[PDB]
């Protein structure tokens, strides 16, 4: 339903 | 005007700042911004915003 | 501090969703509005079908800074231009390089 994914920086 | 010089030594706060000693000079490349200034040292070539209060023109008392 | 070319302002999650997708190229990116969160912001990604969305926001100084994983130390930016610049370059991060500005 959403593409939307949320993510963090890594490094 | 067009040099300016260090009055107080500055550790940079973010990425995007310059880190700089007294007496370092510099050239400002934008003065528009309203406290921070982008310039580059004339010690190390280096471009980064610095604190607009931080300098005086060379020519100064 | 915000007046880049790829900041969308107040457009929906899904609005972002559709401008990304339709480049159909990954790393294509665009910067929003949080939906509902005043004075954050989301710097939106494509990558295999996915809009990767960091949260951006500022301190009380005014830095910029993207949110980081745990553990990790945070990056700060005097100006958002600088940040975006900073994630164009490779192993910075995130899940690929910014590279397609979606602008407005």
């Amino acid at each position: 339903k959403s593409l939307t994914i949320y993510a963090q920086v890594q490094k | 005007v067009t040099l300016f010089v260090a009055l107080y030594d500055y550790e940079a706060r973010t990425e995007d700042d310059l880190s700089f000693h007294k007496g370092e000079k510099f050239q400002i490349l934008n003065s528009s911004e309203g406290d921070w200034w982008e310039a580059r040292s004339l010690t190390t070539g280096e471009t980064g915003y610095i604190p607009s209060n931080y300098v005086a023109p060379v020519d100064s008392i | 501090m915000d007046a880049v070319a790829v900041y969308h302002g107040k457009i929906s999650r899904e609005t972002g969703e559709k401008l990304l997708l339709a480049t159909g190229l990954d790393g294509s990116y665009l910067l929003r509005d949080s939906e509902s969160v005043p004075g954050v912001y989301c710097l939106c990604v494509l990558y295999h079908g996915y809009i990767y969305t960091y949260r951006v926001s500022q301190t009380e100084t005014g830095s910029w800074s993207a949110e980081t994983a745990p553990g990790v130390h945070k990056r700060y930016f005097r100006k958002i231009k600088n940040l975006i610049s900073a994630f164009q370059k490779p192993d910075q991060g995130i899940v690929i390089p910014l590279q397609y500005p979606v602008e407005k």
